[PDB]
């Protein structure tokens, strides 16, 4: 659970050459095309 | 759109909004103008 709601923590990183910002921007785009009632958020190192 | 009643709106706020708002930055106490849904067993003394 994350912020009092059911969640599933997903780890990952940017491929050789590409930055963290580009990788996160793609995850946000992929997350937007998911089923109704499925949100997302950034935690730990990604929050900073 | 008149699909949700007063009692129904109160539940959604209490169940899906209040907890997150109460943990929001700079928020002290949060007062619900309504009540969250509970399983109501309305007893009949004649049938008992």
């Amino acid at each position: 659970r994350y912020n009092g709601l059911p969640s599933m923590e997903i780890l990952g990183q940017a491929a050789p050459g590409k930055s963290t910002g580009e990788a996160m921007e793609l995850m946000e785009q992929l997350a937007s095309k998911l089923p109704t009632g499925v949100g997302y958020d950034w935690t730990g190192m990604s929050y900073q | 759109d008149g699909t949700m009643t007063q009692e129904d709106i109160s539940d959604y706020v209490a169940a899906n909004m209040k907890d997150a708002i109460s943990r929001t930055s700079g928020v002290g106490d949060v007062q619900l103008f309504g009540s969250q849904y509970a399983m109501r067993i309305w007893m009949n003394p004649n049938e008992l």
